[PDB]
């Protein structure tokens, strides 16, 4: 199953790479919608309902890697 | 207070804690400050200065 | 036969790199659309359109190496 | 054969650079232009004017790897 180890080589990196850039740009965005709430509390539920506005943008490819590398990870493989 | 030639009248007016003005937050989104460096540093020295401008007048 | 090996690796590597890409590049971006919000609201919706406007351009070479990456995993493959 | 394969690997290598690379560079240029909009909306027409020149010059060189991608995808081959 030489075939079949790279494919649990290629679930890893797809899903590894979409975890750091996930990750990241999360944390970026959660980090300005604190800071600009620490500044104006009494906006705070506003600036979630803004926060999980776009934060469903920065999910767009790392999440089609998850669809696809889990799919390899046990329909292919 | 010199309210004109003939008529000058006492006031005892407050000016800490500072008096609700006549103003209006809504003009204000059109723009905002650069701060250097930081407004927390200088409304301090904004208020103090106009205390004193306050006492001179 | 070997193709089976190696294309499920390269269409791997060829999406979680865009992955990274987009994630990163809308994290950032967004973070000044959030503190430029917690500065001047009211401005939110001007914000969000010209945020929108700008984030279209984002997302075009993460999705076209999307899209080649699938015509490769499956349709090539 | 790996005359086939490698070719691909190759296309992926090459066009997820050019991916990580526009998209992050355009998420920090559009960053700073929020910003700049965020300050004074009234300029926003002029900043935008000056922002497409710029994310031309950003475009450049990935957009030459991008379709180097597909000249070996379908030329090489």
């Amino acid at each position: 199953n030489l075939n079949m180890d790279l494919l649990y080589m290629a679930a890893a990196v797809m899903m590894g790479l979409a975890a750091i850039g996930a990750a990241i740009g999360i944390g970026i965005l959660g980090g300005k919608f604190l800071e600009g709430a620490a500044r104006q509390p009494d906006l705070i539920p506003l600036l979630r309902t803004q926060f999980f506005i776009v934060m469903g943008l920065v999910d767009a490819i790392p999440m089609i890697a998850v669809g696809l590398g889990l799919y390899v990870m046990f329909a292919v493989a | 207070k010199f309210i004109n030639t003939m008529s000058q009248v006492p006031t005892i007016s407050q000016l800490l804690p500072l008096p609700a003005s006549d103003d209006d937050d809504l003009k204000h989104k059109s723009w905002d400050y650069l701060y250097e460096p930081d407004p927390k540093a200088l409304l301090d020295t904004l208020l103090r200065r106009y205390v004193e401008s306050q006492v001179y007048q």
